[PDB]
């Protein structure tokens, strides 16, 4: 690519970034930043772990 | 030398426990 300033839009240089999230089988790894908190036993719940 | 293995390089295809299944 010869770039040049005065290229119309089409020609100019853009940067991409391709981010892959992969799940193999391991025990788990980074995620979002929830916040997680305590656990109960014995009551239906709605769980998240 | 060659030899014969019998039933030898079993290993664990992935974490999940499991219990009396047969598998496949």
């Amino acid at each position: 690519y010869g770039f040049q300033p005065t290229n119309g839009v089409g020609y100019q240089p853009y940067r991409v970034v391709v981010l892959s999230f992969e799940l193999l089988h391991a025990p788990a790894t980074v995620c979002g930043p929830k916040k997680s908190t305590n656990l109960v036993k014995n009551k239906c719940v709605n769980f998240n772990f | 030398a060659y030899t014969n293995s019998f039933t030898r390089g079993v290993y664990y295809p992935d974490k999940v426990f499991r219990s009396s299944v047969l598998h496949s």
